[PDB]
């Protein structure tokens, strides 16, 4: 009974710092001009006017 | 002058297996980090670790399938399970042709130079692993780094050649005094099925490689189209050998699976004629299809509905092997270590992985999919998570055996459960990229493939945490490894039964199918002097 | 179409060969998906009650009857899947009449587009080539490593022959809501046949791999109707 | 087991072959021919007798190998019923080997000989390439091929009736006519009008033709110490191996050679 | 193949045949390996058979199995209802008497 | 289009050779044995007459299905009678389907120089029945090529009844041909060795490693000699072929091994396999020189020919060898075979009409 | 000789330098050489 | 009587193919008809109204 709680809380340690190191790789990024959201808008518009996705969905906004 | 002797002139064949094990583990450590290096420039749009430079991404792809589909999962299923394991299942002394074996090992340190010696001197060798033709010239590639790099798949395929022959020509004459070839354990029969391929595959991509040579620099024009040749000739005499290849790669794995399903499970195995039948069909389909990579080429219209029937057929055999490892673990009983943990995890994703394989079959829907993730989605839950599973079983199984020195059971269930988390986050949002349409081969996308590449970027750095955790596992294993046999009863081999008093169970302890578990544990130079004897 | 952000599936079709590819596709997700849910209730049904049991059948390794059930079984499967795979492969290509040909040529980083018909007597053929827009000089609102400076202009309700090949290396010809993958191999012409059946844009990109600019070749394809057709083919 | 004095001696019928060096000198003298012929050919090292090294070295190494394979069989008498079929198993499964190399060189002749591009105007041996005439030189070869055949069975079946002159005189007669067939087809190439680069017919022709030359200089190696080693008294009438193999690889040699002449040479239409 | 009047035969001539510990324990694992359960004659056998061996534990251990090997729990009371004159006279105590 | 014609011919004939040879592991035996051969020799001329008369894809797939139901009444059969009946039954449906397959390619492909390459790829698939584990992979394998085959031939386009625009000369006048009977000849008597070969190798001498070459070395015989037989001449071919086939068959009594009969098995195969694959297409070349151009009764008068050594063979190969003996009877037939290559020298340039 | 620390190429107990560092440096040198070669080969085209 | 048990295995296992096909069935039988039709529906009805704008211009 005591290494089963052993082996859970050595896989919670072990997520625990990969999500800490890919969180440091995360904010020091390169984003470019295209991610925002005033430049998904405008992107809506031209695929409104031009028809696309009418069966499911369009939306390019991902903040 | 001892030391000389006997580990750098060598003739003993389990000698040869620990250093095969050691060259093994470098040549995959240096994969999962060229992976790394990957996976973390593809996490979100833009250019993030490599400046601006689309070379050193395709070279880092290329270096990353060539040390891990030739320098590591073929010397670890052939060198350090088949050299080791074959002469003491069979019962023989040492192999048939020993100064073979110790020229099969050392042709490949030679071939690793070579390869990284392709990385340095240029620009690189940037033409993926299927290194084709009108790429591969004197107009993008101009340099000595395709020359280098064809010239270390020439040495591996010398070494696979000389082990193959080894290995055919040892279990036919070099039997004990009962065995006939009805009687071998399953794993032989797997060393056998896949030597006869490594026969039968290898000269089409040797004169395949030579010839891409002699047009590169002798210019000859077999495969220019200015001169007469075609470069879907190539093709053929590349994926002749592609897809042996693949089944080499496999049929090592799933003998080994049969011993922990029959050791841990205490049952034997349900239909051993129908295994190794069953072994010998998918092995001989798989030389009477190859073109089944190559639907967009432009083939003719019953050409396709040939290969697509021919494709299929394969299934039939192996669903016969994994409904047979139910059927015995059915009926027995079931206790849960580390070697069945990984015996469990390969049953149900080996078919997740191969129930892909029948979508892409089609001709129809192969228009959908061809050069997209979901083909990567496809191979890595079949690589990754069939191969390397079965590898990490294998040494979790028989390591005891062989070092003497017994290892930790919490830090390897760690080990198991990180690999399983990390490598089903990385390879599932696959299937969805592919699903919209993200071809390969790319280092930057647009914007709207961002999301699940954050996913998938997340897993990897799950996996090396468990890879070094091994790295741990194995350094506890080698000190203080005799006082780590008391801790748990993971140590036994097999545990005792309903009736079996535990006075009666001290005195009889190793009940066994093969001559492997009788031995003295670490097994003697000379292991057999006086012959062994089966009714 | 667009590729979407989170997406889980298939992009929308326009042509009648992507519908019967995604028809096909689920119909054979039916019969895979009883087969993993079989071998997971048989795997459930073994941990749950054989695990740390004290009596062993070790003497039930035989079997007769239950071999012959897995060997038949799958192949009926086979035959059922084999049935409407062959009909799609053979039925839905150009049978009758293709009404136009626009020749697709992959150079190295960028395509060339010759619409070989509407010729003049002194070889007046209209041309032109396709790029990629750079991200420095993108407009508010272009899709980035997809928007092209000239796109592909074709009718509606028309069977469009579309015949590919190359001048360097081996490049792919995709445009994924049409059902169109096909190579460009430097010696031999390939053809392709769409039909579109309602006006929009449709996005597509390369997938053999060519070198450095693999990444940036993108494909864009234009449904006007046909009097914006020849409105446009007398200005070009 | 029950013979007397049974503990004395080796109780199963295998060899445990001593330590040797070699193993590593074959791999170290192919690291160098890779690298060296990797790096010669585009440059960076210009002098050309690092190469020839390379490939002195890599045969000999290999001779150095053949040296312990004979003192272990004549001399320590290490070379049972078992070890013999072992061997030649093996040597079987490297015949077949080195047969399936030649199947892709067929297949790359008639994947463009039933078929041909359009640059070339579709026609074999294409417009401005003269073919070499079966009726010249190619039937020497055949018929001097054929005669090598027929006189090592001359050479086989004197060692079995104990004639020791009648065994010297046909490997010597087998050597000389080998020698006449490089001979012969190094005359046929500096006599031709098409080289290696003319075509992918001039491309396909010396590489299916120029293997087989590498390999009919081993028959004259291979035969030369089948006389040397006859001639100092290393052969019996039941225990001789070396002519057994050299048997097999001549004969699939010559069936090679009769499936080199009807599709390269006589096959053009 | 095998019938049921032909097991609760063999196993019967087996059991009436051990001589040592191993023996014994032997012919009781391999009896409940089967899709047949053992007769209330066979196990009759049995106990003798660990009467003549002088062991204990076995003797308890038998009855132990029969809850594990029994469908229900009816059928155990049924089985327990007529090996009675048998646990009596040897002097067999169960694991549930006992608490061990 | 036209290539899965030659898949379902080749299909067809690994079938016909699957079920003739391959029943054991799969005086009464001599009759049993031979009790295909002979119901196949009588009813090889009628479908000549039928496909005329109904057209070519009927009777093929008819075949197939009378093959299936006679071989599922061979399964459980223990009676003579019934074993009888389904034997002749399984071997009326094999007599259909190979004579209107071999038909239809000849009437598919039009060319001269096509036609003897695409069957001596055909011809292959007699060897390799006698090659050939569980075989339930093969069966659903050759079921999704025949569903290929039926999608196309019966499901896309409509076929009606659809007789012949003319009207084949019958099968007296093709009789009365020397040229025909004397092509036919030489298949026969090529044949006609292998045949008694079979059931005298036990009496004189484990099984497979004797019947292997053979099979490896037709294969490769029948797919080079298609092709090449063009520009070498077809006589030449077949003259050749004879007496390889006869000084490979007198090489055989001088062997006293199981080992030393690998060798000549090879120069039998090989062989026959060049007198096959260039005698059959010439055959359909005659009828275009000097007939009118319906293919069926030719190719039926070949299959004859073919079928007559496995009718005739083991019954009077076993009264031979109880007789005189293995030796005398192989001497004899090698003889009879190396006479028979000089005239076959006739068929250099027949005269036209 | 034959024992528990027998068939192995490297020594491990009673040794002079602790096993901690050739087992360290052994990993560190597999997972240290590809970024030397990403390194080189930045460095020999111009970016940083 | 109740101490006579011949069979017990087998009758497991027919129940336990018995039931992990009826859940496959199940499991296979909302991805055809709550996944597959009202998609194929929902395309339908919006090709039967863009053709009758077109009607209308
Ligand atoms: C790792 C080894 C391996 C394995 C095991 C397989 C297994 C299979 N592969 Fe191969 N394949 C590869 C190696 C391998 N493959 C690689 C590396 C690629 C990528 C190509 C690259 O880019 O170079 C590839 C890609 C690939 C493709 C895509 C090619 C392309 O991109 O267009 C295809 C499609 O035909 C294919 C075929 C198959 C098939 C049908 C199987 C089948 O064997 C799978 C069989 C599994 C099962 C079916 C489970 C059985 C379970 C049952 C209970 C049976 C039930 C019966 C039914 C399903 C009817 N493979
Ligand atoms: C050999 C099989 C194999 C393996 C193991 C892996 C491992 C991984 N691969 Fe896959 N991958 C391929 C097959 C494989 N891959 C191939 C063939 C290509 C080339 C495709 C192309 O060129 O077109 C490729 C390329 C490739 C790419 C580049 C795709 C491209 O450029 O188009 C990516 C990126 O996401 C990826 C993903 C991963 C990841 C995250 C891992 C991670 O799993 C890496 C982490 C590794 C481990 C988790 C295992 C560590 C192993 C050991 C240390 C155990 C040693 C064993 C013993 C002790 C017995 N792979
Ligand atoms: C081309 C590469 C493959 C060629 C190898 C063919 C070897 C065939 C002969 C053979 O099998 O014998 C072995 C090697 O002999 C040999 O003939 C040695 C050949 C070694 C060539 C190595 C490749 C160099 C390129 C015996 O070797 P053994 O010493 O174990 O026999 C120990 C008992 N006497
Ligand atoms: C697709 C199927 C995939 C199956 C996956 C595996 C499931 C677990 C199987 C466990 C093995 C079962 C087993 O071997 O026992 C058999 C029981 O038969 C059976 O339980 C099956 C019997 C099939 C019955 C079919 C319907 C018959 C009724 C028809 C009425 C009309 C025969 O046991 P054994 O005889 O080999 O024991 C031999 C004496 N040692
Ligand atoms: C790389 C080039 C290929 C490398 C492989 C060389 C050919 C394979 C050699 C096969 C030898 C098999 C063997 O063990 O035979 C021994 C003779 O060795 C021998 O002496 C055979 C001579 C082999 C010379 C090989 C020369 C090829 C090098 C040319 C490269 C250009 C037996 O000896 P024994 O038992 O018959 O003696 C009788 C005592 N009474
Ligand atoms: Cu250009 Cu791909
Ligand atoms: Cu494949």
């Amino acid at each position: 009974k005591e290494d089963k709680l052993y082996i859970f809380w050595g896989t919670v340690i072990g997520i625990v710092i990969s999500a800490t190191i890919f969180g440091a790789f995360r904010y020091n990024r390169n984003v470019p001009k295209t991610m925002n959201r005033e430049w998904q808008a405008a992107s809506d518009e031209y695929l409104k006017s031009k028809n696309a996705e009418p069966f499911t969905g369009y939306s390019q906004i991902q903040s | 002058m001892n030391y000389i002797n006997r580990w750098l002139f060598s003739t003993n064949a389990k000698d040869i297996a620990v250093l095969y094990f050691i060259f093994a583990l470098f040549c995959g450590l240096l994969g999962s980090i060229m992976s790394l290096i990957l996976r973390l420039e593809l996490s979100a749009p833009g250019n993030q670790i490599l400046m601006g430079n689309h070379q050193l991404f395709n070279v880092v792809a290329t270096a990353h399938a060539v040390l891990m589909v030739f320098f590591l999962v073929m010397p670890a299923a052939i060198g350090f399970f088949g050299n080791y394991l074959l002469p003491l299942m069979i019962g023989a002394s040492d192999m048939s042709f020993a100064r073979l074996n110790n020229i099969s090992f050392w042709l490949l340190p030679p071939a690793l130079v070579s390869l990284l010696a392709s990385a340095l001197i240029e620009n690189g060798a940037g033409t993926g692993w299927t290194v084709y033709p009108p790429l591969a010239g004197v107009q993008s590639h101009s340099g000595p780094s395709v020359d280098l790099a064809i010239f270390a798949l020439h040495l591996t395929s010398i070494s696979s050649l000389l082990g193959a022959i080894n290995f055919i020509t040892t279990t036919l004459n070099m039997r004990t005094i009962g065995m006939t070839m009805s009687k071998l354990p399953l794993f032989v029969w797997a060393v056998v099925f896949t030597s006869i391929l490594l026969l039968l595959s290898l000269p089409v991509l040797s004169a395949g490689v030579t010839l891409l040579l002699l047009d590169r620099n002798f210019n000859t024009s077999f495969f220019e189209p200015a001169g007469g040749g075609d470069p879907i000739l190539y093709q053929h005499l590349f994926w002749f050998f592609g897809h042996p290849e693949v089944y080499i790669l496999i049929i090592p794995g799933f003998g080994i699976i049969s011993h922990i399903v029959s050791t841990y499970s205490k049952k034997p195995v349900f239909g051993a004629i129908g295994m190794v039948y069953a072994m010998g069909s998918i092995g001989f389909l798989g030389l009477l299809v190859w073109s089944h990579h190559m639907y967009t080429v432009g083939l003719d219209v019953d050409s396709r509905a040939y290969f697509t029937s021919a494709t299929m057929v394969i299934a039939v055999p192996t669903g016969i092997k994994i409904f047979s490892w139910l059927a015995t673990l059915y009926g027995g009983s079931i206790r849960y270590t580390t070697p069945m943990l990984y015996a469990f995890a390969f049953l149900f994703l080996f078919t997740v992985g191969g129930l892909s394989g029948v979508v892409l079959s089609n001709a129809s829907l192969d228009i959908a999919f061809h050069d997209t993730y979901y083909v990567i989605g496809h191979f890595h839950y079949v690589l990754s998570l069939g191969a390397v599973f079965s590898l990490f079983a294998g040494y979790y199984y028989w390591s005891p055996l062989i070092t003497g020195l017994y290892y930790n059971n919490n830090l390897a269930n760690i080990q198991f459960w990180l690999l399983f988390i990390g490598t089903n986050v990385t390879f599932f949002p696959m299937h969805f990229l592919g699903l919209n349409g993200m071809p390969r081969r790319i280092p930057d996308y647009p914007d709207a493939f961002a999301g699940w590449n954050a996913i998938s970027s997340f897993g990897s750095l799950i996996s090396i945490i468990s890879v070094i955790l091994f790295a741990y596992v194995i350094y506890d294993q080698l000190v203080n490894g005799l006082t780590n046999k008391q801790l748990s009863t993971n140590s036994l081999f097999k545990n005792p039964d309903f009736i079996e008093s535990n006075i009666i169970f001290n005195d009889n302890s190793i009940k066994s199918s093969s001559i492997d578990f009788l031995l003295t544990s670490p097994p003697l130079p000379h292991t057999f002097n006086t012959p062994a004897i089966q009714s | 179409d667009v590729p979407t952000p989170w997406g889980i599936f298939f992009q929308d079709s326009a042509t009648p060969n992507m519908e019967g590819i995604i028809e096909l596709h689920n119909n054979i997700m039916f019969y895979l998906v009883l087969i993993l849910t079989f071998v997971s209730y048989i795997l459930y049904t073994i941990i749950y009650n054989y695990s740390n049991a004290t009596i062993v059948h070790k003497y039930m390794n035989h079997g007769q009857l239950i071999e012959i059930v897995w060997t038949t079984l799958p192949a009926v499967i086979l035959l059922i899947i084999a049935f409407p795979s062959f009909i799609l492969l053979y039925l839905c290509d150009e049978v009758i009449s293709p009404a136009m040909t626009i020749k697709a040529i992959g150079l190295q980083w960028y395509w060339k587009y010759e619409y070989s018909d509407f010729i003049n007597d002194d070889g007046e053929i209209v041309e032109f080539e396709s790029y990629v827009i750079p991200e420095e000089l993108l407009e508010d609102g272009q899709l980035r490593l997809l928007d092209v400076d000239a796109s592909v202009v074709v009718p509606v309700d028309t069977h469009i022959r579309f015949i590919v090949s190359s001048a360097d290396v081996i490049h792919d010809f995709c445009v994924p809501a049409l059902g169109v993958k096909v190579d460009a191999s430097p010696g031999r012409l390939n053809q392709t046949s769409a039909l579109i059946q309602r006006e929009g844009v449709y996005y597509g990109q390369c997938s053999e791999l060519c070198g450095v600019m693999h990444s940036a070749m993108p494909i864009k394809i234009e449904a006007v109707s046909l009097y914006e057709f020849i409105n446009w083919l007398d200005e070009q | 087991m029950r013979i007397q004095n049974r503990e004395n001696l080796q109780l199963f019928p295998f060899h445990l072959v001593t330590n040797s060096p070699w193993p590593l000198t074959t791999s170290l003298a192919l690291m160098s021919l890779a690298l060296t012929l990797g790096l010669t050919m585009h440059g960076y090292i210009g002098n050309h007798l690092w190469l020839f090294l390379a490939i002195s070295l890599v045969l000999s190494s290999i001779f150095l190998w053949v040296r312990d394979v004979v003192i272990e069989g004549t001399y320590l008498g290490d070379h049972t019923i078992a070890v013999r079929k072992g061997l030649n198993i093996g040597f079987m499964l490297f015949v077949l080997s080195e047969i399936l190399i030649f199947a892709a060189l067929f297949w790359s002749y008639f994947h463009s000989a039933m078929g041909p591009t359009i640059e070339i105007g579709c026609q074999w041996p294409p417009v401005g390439i003269t073919s070499i005439k079966p009726t010249e030189l190619p039937l020497l070869n055949t018929i001097i091929l054929l005669a090598s055949g027929a006189t090592v069975t001359w050479a086989h079946h004197s060692i079995l009736y104990k004639d020791r002159q009648g065994t010297l005189v046909g490997l010597f007669i087998t050597t000389l006519l080998i020698i006449l067939f490089v001979g012969c087809q190094v005359l046929e190439y500096t006599w031709a009008t098409f080289t290696i680069a003319d075509s992918v017919f001039g491309s396909i022709f010396y590489a299916g033709t120029g293997l087989h030359f590498i390999h009919m200089v081993m028959l004259i190696v291979m035969l030369a110490i089948c006389y040397a080693r006859m001639y100092f008294y290393h052969f019996t009438s039941n225990h001789h191996l070396g002519l057994e193999t050299t048997i097999l690889y001549l004969h699939v040699l010559d069936i090679i050679w009769l499936f080199l002449y009807i599709v390269f040479y006589w096959w053009g239409c | 193949e095998e019938t049921y009047e032909e097991f609760s035969q063999r196993y019967e001539k087996e059991f009436d045949e051990a001589y040592d510990l191993f023996e014994v324990q032997r012919v009781l694992n391999n009896c409940f390996s089967y899709d047949i359960v053992p007769s209330p004659a066979v196990i009759g056998k049995a106990l003798n058979a660990c009467r003549r061996v002088n062991d204990y534990a076995t003797a308890v251990r038998v009855f132990e199995g029969l809850k594990h090997k029994v469908e229900t729990k009816e059928q155990y009371d049924a089985y327990l209802e007529e090996l009675k004159d048998v646990r009596e006279e040897l002097g067999i105590d169960l694991k549930e008497e006992l608490f061990p | 289009s036209r290539k899965l014609i030659l898949f379902i011919v080749f299909l067809a004939l690994l079938l016909d050779n699957m079920l003739l040879t391959v029943v054991v592991p799969i005086v009464q035996v001599g009759l049993l044995f031979a009790s295909k051969a002979t119901v196949q020799l009588i009813t090889n001329p009628f479908i000549g007459l039928l496909t005329n008369r109904i057209g070519y894809p009927i009777p093929i797939f008819a075949g197939f299905c009378i093959m299936f139901v006679s071989t599922i009444m061979f399964a459980f059969s223990s009676s003579y009678a019934f074993l009888l009946i389904a034997r002749s039954l399984q071997g009326i449906g094999s007599s259909c389907s190979s004579v209107a397959g071999m038909g239809m390619l000849a009437s598919v492909y039009t060319d001269d120089e096509e036609r003897g390459n695409v069957m001596g790829i055909a011809l292959g698939g007699l060897a390799m029945g006698v090659l050939v584990g569980k075989t339930a992979p093969f069966l659903v394998l050759a079921a999704l090529v025949l569903l290929d085959g039926a999608i196309q031939l019966f499901v896309l386009q409509p076929s009606r009844v659809q007789p012949e625009s003319q009207k084949g000369t019958p099968l007296t006048t093709l009789l009365k041909d020397p040229y025909i009977l004397i092509a036919a000849g030489s298949i026969c008597f090529a044949n006609m060795g292998i045949a008694m070969l079979e059931p005298a190798l036990p009496i004189w001498m484990q099984l497979g490693v004797a019947f292997l070459p053979a099979s490896i070395s037709y294969l490769i015989g029948t797919n080079i000699f298609g092709i090449l037989a063009h520009k070498m001449g077809r006589w030449l071919c077949a003259l050749l072929g004879m007496i390889i086939v006869g000084v490979s068959i007198l090489c055989i009594p001088f062997a006293k091994n199981i080992y030393g009969l690998i060798a000549p098995n090879f120069g039998v195969g090989f062989a026959i396999g060049m007198v096959d694959s260039s005698m059959m297409p010439i055959m359909g070349y005659l009828v275009d020189l000097r007939h009118v151009s319906v293919y069926g009764s030719v190719y039926a008068i070949a299959d004859v020919a073919f079928c007559m050594g496995y009718a005739i063979g083991p019954s009077a190969g076993g009264a031979i060898a109880k007789a005189i003996g293995f030796p005398w009877l192989m001497t004899i037939i090698g003889i009879i075979d190396i006479l028979f290559a000089p005239l076959c020298f006739f068929l250099r340039s027949p005269p036209a009409k | 000789d034959v024992g528990p620390y027998s068939n192995l190429p490297f020594k491990v107990k009673n040794r002079r330098v602790p096993y901690a560092v050739p087992h360290f440096l052994f990993f560190a040198i597999g997972m240290g050489i590809p970024f030397f070669a990403c390194y080189v080969q930045l460095k020999r085209s111009g970016s940083i | 009587s109740l101490t006579r048990i011949q069979g017990s295995v087998k009758r497991r296992i027919l129940t336990d193919i018995s039931v992990g096909l009826t859940l496959g069935f199940g499991f296979a039988s909302y991805w055809w008809w709550g996944v597959h039709k009202p998609t194929v529906a929902h395309r339908e009805n919006y090709y039967i109204e863009l053709a009758k704008k077109k009607k209308a211009e």
